[PDB]
RNA sequence: ACCUCAAACAGACACCAUGGUGCACCUGACUCCUGAGGAGAA
RNA sequence: CCUUUAACGAGGAUCCAUUGGAGGGCAAGUCUGGUCGCAGCAGCCGCGGUAAUUCCAGCUCCAAUAGCGUAUAUUAAAGUU
């Protein structure tokens, strides 16, 4: 009948360079450690490999002189099976609105993972590079590397995240109250972050400090653009 | 009680009056002897045998059974010493039953 | 942390652990044997007795019910145990001054559910199960 | 009401109706019971939009 | 006188205990296409 | 006994697979009848006070399977020795 979308007019500088398609991958963005402030940038590069896995839909409620008032707080995971995962929390008066608020927030907070090998090479990394940890308020995880074909040996909660990450082999162990899973999953996600923030002898050679996209593509942005 | 509140959240009431089983087989009339605490209570049966009576669900805090007065008691199928309260009556109902000549004519109210 | 890590401190480790193990509840019952002496069982899974007389046992709040237990004296100790009877109408299939076979609830020392003072239940009346009496694939042998 | 004391056992089971509709149809065992379980769930192939249905629904 | 330094400072308490009981999870995210050629006409 | 071989030996009604469970933990009914804080269920949390997804039955469904349930000792879970 009537056709054509028009969606996503950027109000963000970084968003405009993507929309004009002078930034060709997310990998450039992460290398300059920029914020991402829009949820359509990620959904432009990807959007046909991102799945969601709604973990829990948890009530909370406070007390007032007229009685209870309940809001629903849901956690929603996100990730494609090539190395990018994310996670988000949001709460709202009702259910569906809170879920849809979290599916947006999880895309925003998406990060890459670094995968590595066991003790020898045959191509295609299958496991975690080094033995790392991640803590969120008395919960911690100890992601330990593992040989091929052992599968992910973990509890149900981190087994979601690590499987979406493409980390197919891992040994784990938990410590502390894992019953309150909001800590447990955020502590897993904390660990998965540290993989590119862990220094290894590979990375000891010095970087060349290539010029920023902000600098090079500034010529199009001298019109009125911000 | 003396009025108060929070006594209306819940099902007023009352006994719109009403009527009138018995006895049945192991299910007969007794009189309150004492008034223990905790919950249980004492009650001598009208036949001559004593027994110790026990309260029943619902009737818990929904009906007060002051000391002295007729009351309907089931007997336990196997137990002699302990017996189980049912269905109380009214003091008016008890004096009508006495006038009819169905319970023994021995106790005063 | 906060403790010795010597190379010749095997004695000070292995004598400390042997003492602080007794503060555990479980360990202290197993090895003193006060368990055996106090229990009406010898540690045996079941035991056998003879009925003394039926009883009615009141429930703990909120629940209100009458639970129709029995009371039993044992063959090999002569001491008394109060034992639950399972499903509806199975009380009738137990008759006074006969033998029965008892068994623990499944919590291994503690009173189960809303019924207090009972730590045992009943399984067989006289080489015949409560099941087959209840279901009707067997009959009373008398 | 409750009449003829409430201590009485056999109460609920001795006043219920007893009925049946015992099978004439023979059910499968061993191999074929798994064969039907495979086909009826996965190789039909019915599934549609997000739903809560379960493999039972007498609602 | 008037006239010439420049900071704040109301004060003591008789009594006053106790409330028959059975309340408040049954909580999830792909659907719109109603209509339009219609309606008159047909 | 086993293996080897005559002769008889399968139309599903019988040449018959059971043991537990279906509120959550934990795989499967906010179906129908009965009971109404009674009777009972419930390792635990809790179900029953006349509209019971948990009781007693029917139907359907789920798990394991020539096995399955229950009690008790004991190890793993316990970085709660």
């Amino acid at each position: 009948g009537k056709a054509g979308d028009k969606e996503w007019l950027p109000v963000t500088k970084l968003g405009r360079l993507v929309k004009d398609m002078k930034i060709k991958s997310l990998e450039e963005i992460y290398l300059f450690s920029l914020p991402i402030k829009e949820s359509e940038i990620i959904d432009f590069f990807l959007g046909a490999a991102l799945k969601d896995k709604v973990l829990k839909i948890m009530p909370v409620q406070k007390q007032t002189q007229a009685g209870q008032r309940t809001r629903f707080k849901a956690f929603v995971a996100i990730g494609d099976y090539n190395g990018h995962v994310g996670l988000g929390m949001k709460c709202s008066k009702e259910v569906a609105t809170a879920i849809r608020g979290a599916i947006i927030l999880a895309k925003l907070s998406i990060v890459p993972v670094r995968r590595g090998y066991w003790g020898n090479k045959i191509g295609k990394p299958h496991t975690v590079r080094c033995k790392v940890t991640g803590r969120c308020g008395s919960v911690l995880v100890r992601l330990i590397p593992a040989p091929r074909g052992t599968g992910i040996i973990s509890a149900p909660v981190p087994k979601k995240l690590l499987l979406m990450a493409g980390i197919d082999d891992c040994y784990t162990s938990a410590g502390g109250c894992t019953a309150t899973l909001g800590n447990f999953a955020k502590a897993t996600f904390d660990a998965i972050s540290k993989t590119y923030s862990y220094l290894t002898p590979d990375l000891w050679k010095e970087t060349v400090f290539t010029k920023s996209p902000y600098q090079e593509f500034t010529d199009h942005l001298v019109k009125t653009h911000t | 009680k003396g009025g108060k509140n929070r006594r209306r959240g819940k099902n007023e009431n009352e006994s719109e009056k009403r009527e009138l089983v018995f006895k049945e087989d192991g299910q007969e009339y007794a009189q309150v002897i004492k008034m223990l605490g905790n919950g249980r209570l004492e009650a001598m049966c009208f036949d001559g045998v004593k027994r110790l009576c026990h309260i029943r669900g619902k009737l818990r805090k929904k009906v007060w059974i002051n000391t002295s007065d007729i009351i309907l008691v089931g007997l336990r199928d196997y137990q002699d010493n302990k017996a189980d309260v049912i269905l109380k009556y009214n003091a008016d109902e008890a004096r009508s039953l006495k006038a009819y000549g169905e319970l023994p004519e021995h106790a005063k109210i | 942390m906060g403790k010795c890590r010597g190379l010749r401190t095997a004695r000070k480790l292995r004598s400390h652990r042997r003492d602080q193990k007794w503060h555990d509840k479980q360990y202290k019952k197993a090895h003193l044997g006060t368990a055996l002496k106090a229990n009406p069982f010898g540690g045996a899974s079941h035991a056998k007795g003879i009925v003394l007389e039926k009883v009615g046992v009141e429930a703990k709040q909120p629940n209100s019910a009458i639970r129709k237990c029995v009371r039993v004296q044992l063959i090999k100790n002569g001491k008394k145990i109060t034992a639950f009877v399972p499903n509806d109408g199975c009380l009738n299939f137990i008759e006074e001054n006969d033998e029965v076979l008892v068994a623990g609830f499944g919590r291994k020392g503690h009173a189960v559910g809303d019924i207090p003072g009972v730590r045992f239940k009943v399984v067989k009346v006289a080489n015949v199960s409560l099941l087959a009496l209840y279901k009707g694939k067997k009959e009373r042998p008398r | 009401k409750v009449h003829g004391s409430l201590a009485r056992v056999g109460k609920v089971r001795g006043q219920t109706l007893k009925v049946a509709k015992q099978e004439k149809k023979k059910k499968r065992t061993g191999r074929a019971k798994r064969r039907m379980q495979y086909n009826r769930r996965f190789v039909n192939v019915v599934p549609t939009f997000g739903k809560k249905k379960g493999p039972n629904a007498n609602s």
